[PDB]
């Protein structure tokens, strides 16, 4: 929707691009000047 | 006093259900209400004498009935009408 | 109908191309005659609606034989020119190239 | 997913003000010194030509209709939701015009 | 409007070629 | 606010300053055209007493949008010291125009939302609550809405039709009742092939009253396969908009004529039919407008002097071409073999035929070939 979708989270090979899976996520979304 | 006239002011019919009557027809019609003191009963002849006969004038609105339910069964001649009878 | 033979005997430009021009006017006249013939034909006044089919085929054989385009030159050559041979008689398919007579 | 949309109607390019677009001269704006001390489309001619086509195309954007929420995004709820399942959310339409930006 | 464009009636009526007034002018 | 409050000052030696000043660039926030686009609604005649559907549809509303645009022209309009509404001022233009293509917007947006639920609740949905692996045995049933696991999965579930519950709310109208419309409603001139399938759409939430958005979800027709009717409805949608451009220029020439000339019957019968295609997961759930009466085929043969013959001749003489409709003559019934090849008029309204739509434009423009259908040469062309 424009702007960023992030985890916030509470040794990752880069290389595979993907979100680390993990249960009950905390998802926000910020603007990138943040 | 005493009586010797009424006046009828009819403003606008709101949901006559005109039933068996093709949607077309009945908006190219002449929707007209007629007075009389109840003792005739209706009796037809009266029904054309130029002098209780007020026809209408406007566009009538030959809308659905209740809808959500007529719109699935389709046909149902049956519609809403109204038109704005204005006269004495 | 006999000015077919006035052509052929007439030697200054002028009286040669009113005379062509008379031919060729006369000609439009009958394939217009014989287009009715067909639209009169297949019924098609009880489909179509009749005035603007007239009107139609009317502006149709105008820009048919008044033209600037390949239509026009294949239209004359094979449908008007041998029909002013049949009504007219003589035989000008050949030498009456539509830019010769092309004016209004 | 991606939703597409075709529409019949996205801009109808005869309107009365998309004279004013494509050619911003005869906007009718007045003027108090000498006219002809000006360049023939004027910078508020220019400009004014832009705003009125932004804000034509933006009534165009299919989103428009809850715009204003576009903005401030979605909060914590609505972003689990649409984080459980590839399902068309009613925010996200696939963009086939480039129009907008 | 659009009903009687282009056609117009080309009438051939029978003035007679004998009449006083077309035989003074012919001769 | 957030709006431009009365467009005044520009008189044309301002700066290339004081434009970003005042204004903002949503010009019109989409929240002050919406509460008056509602004016457009409640303040209207011909509703009777409260009975409106037709009239407070999309389908005619957008019309009347156009309507007001049409209506006190260019040429006379005026910026600068009109302080004053309600005359020929650019402000009341600007915000007129926005009003028209907010109303197409509003139903391009309950169109994608009538659509995924089309899709997703009687096609992809069966399919969907199991069955994502295919090396385990996969036995989907069919789609019969067209005609004990474990714990930890099971409330992961629960959380999934709960959160999704969520993303159907809000957002989107507040949940939808279905209806199916069997193979025998005489909306079927909205149908071209007999293997489609059609769907009604309510509200069933607080709304504006409205709702009524119909869909047509394409499967084929025998020989026809499904991407042939498919893509019929989508050069049939793409030539739409061309004639929706002629028909702009008919409703404004006709407008600048009547109301220059009589400042001294209806507007048009040729109103602007409004369609959305979609093309989500492997369909194309094209939706149309709602009429609150029945439709009925109109006979080309009509009289010269009479509306649609003679605005309709405007239309042609701009499109370049020669005549659309062939002449039809329309008693009765259908017969859903050997589908129908020439465009028709709908006259979509229940008061007189005031109103009339088009459809079946994609069998105007010809087969174009060398002998498939969806092969033609472009409308714009």
């Amino acid at each position: 929707l424009g702007r960023v979708l992030i985890q916030s989270t509470d040794f990752h090979d880069r290389f595979a691009y993907k979100p680390d899976p993990r249960a009950h996520p905390n998802l926000s979304v910020d603007a990138r000047q943040e | 006093p005493v009586a010797h006239a009424v006046w009828i002011e009819i403003r606008k019919v709101v949901n006559v259900p005109i039933y068996g009557l093709t949607f077309r027809q009945i908006c190219e019609a002449e929707l007209s209400v007629v007075a009389m003191w109840e003792a005739e009963r209706a009796c037809a002849a009266i029904l054309r004498r130029k002098s209780r006969k007020i026809t209408a004038v406007t566009r009538c609105e030959v809308q659905p009935l209740n809808i959500s339910a007529i719109e699935r069964m389709s046909g149902s001649e049956d519609s809403l009408l109204s038109c704005y009878i204005r006269g004495q | 109908k006999s000015l077919g033979l006035m052509y052929n005997r007439f030697a200054g430009a002028v009286f040669r191309d009113a005379s062509l021009r008379e031919m060729l006017a006369r000609a439009a006249k009958h394939l217009f005659l014989k287009q009715m013939e067909v639209l009169v034909r297949k019924k098609a006044y009880r489909k179509v609606l009749w005035v603007e089919l007239l009107q139609t085929t009317i502006v149709a054989l105008f820009n048919i034989v008044l033209g600037t385009t390949e239509e026009t030159r294949s239209f004359w050559q094979e449908q008007l020119l041998p029909e002013v041979a049949e009504i007219f008689g003589v035989d000008l398919v050949g030498t009456v190239t539509p830019r010769s007579v092309c004016h209004p | 997913w991606l939703p597409a949309l075709r529409r019949t109607i996205e801009l109808p390019p005869r309107l009365p003000l998309l004279r004013f677009v494509t050619n911003p001269g005869m906007i009718p704006l007045l003027c108090q010194q000498d006219a002809d001390l000006i360049v023939s489309p004027s910078p508020s001619q220019i400009l004014l030509s832009k705003f009125i086509g932004h804000t034509l195309v933006q009534c165009a954007a299919p989103l428009w209709r809850v715009w204003d929420a576009v903005e401030k995004g979605l909060d914590s709820d609505n972003l689990l939701a649409a984080y459980v399942s590839t399902k068309a959310h009613p925010l996200i339409i696939r963009q086939s015009n480039w129009h907008l930006p | 409007l659009r009903t009687f464009c282009g056609f117009f009636p080309q009438v051939k009526t029978v003035v007679p070629a004998s009449l006083g007034i077309i035989r003074t002018a012919q001769e | 606010d957030c709006s431009i409050k009365n467009l005044a000052s520009l008189f044309l030696e301002t700066s290339p300053e004081e434009m970003f000043a005042v204004c903002p660039v949503p010009l019109f926030s989409p929240e002050r055209i919406f509460q008056r686009i509602n004016a457009f609604m409640k303040r209207g005649s011909s509703v009777s007493e409260g009975t409106s559907i037709w009239l407070r549809s999309p389908q005619h509303v957008c019309n009347k949008l156009l309507d007001k645009v049409v209506s006190r022209d260019i040429s006379s309009a005026r910026v600068t010291d009109e302080i004053d509404p309600k005359k020929n001022t650019v402000y009341w233009h600007i915000l007129a125009s926005c009003q028209c293509i907010s109303a197409s917007s509003a139903f391009a947006f309950v169109a994608t939302n009538t659509a995924i639920e089309i899709i997703e609740r009687h096609i992809y949905g069966i399919s969907e609550d199991s069955l994502l692996i295919g090396s385990l045995p996969f036995d989907n049933p069919t789609p019969s809405g067209l005609f004990f696991v474990f714990d930890r999965v099971e409330r992961k579930a629960r959380e999934r039709r709960k959160s999704l519950e969520v993303l159907k709310r809000q957002w989107a109208g507040g949940d939808l009742d279905l209806c199916l419309l069997p193979d025998n409603h005489p909306f079927n001139v909205f149908r071209l092939f007999k293997f489609d399938r059609m769907f009604m759409a309510r509200s069933r939430t607080e709304a504006s009253s409205c709702g009524c958005q119909l869909a047509i979800l394409v499967l084929g027709d025998e020989e026809h396969d499904i991407e042939e009717a498919s893509k019929l409805y989508g050069i049939e949608i793409q030539a739409q908009q061309v004639m929706n451009d002629a028909i702009v220029e008919l409703k404004r020439r006709s407008g600048l004529q009547a109301e220059t000339r009589e400042h001294s019957g209806p507007f048009t019968v040729l109103q602007v039919h409004l369609m959305t295609a979609i093309d989500y997961k492997g369909f194309r759930v094209v939706v149309f407008s709602l009429p609150a009466t029945v439709p009925r085929l109109l006979n080309w043969p009509q009289p010269v002097s009479s509306q649609l013959s003679q605005e309709l001749a405007f239309v042609e003489q701009r499109l370049n071409l020669a005549s659309l409709v062939k002449p039809q003559t329309w008693k009765g019934s259908v017969k859903n073999d050997e589908i129908l090849m020439k465009t028709v008029l709908l006259s979509l309204d229940p008061s007189d035929d005031d109103s009339v739509v088009f459809y079946r434009l994609c069998f105007a423009f010809p087969q174009m070939d060398n002998a498939k259908l969806c092969e033609r040469i472009r409308c714009n062309a």
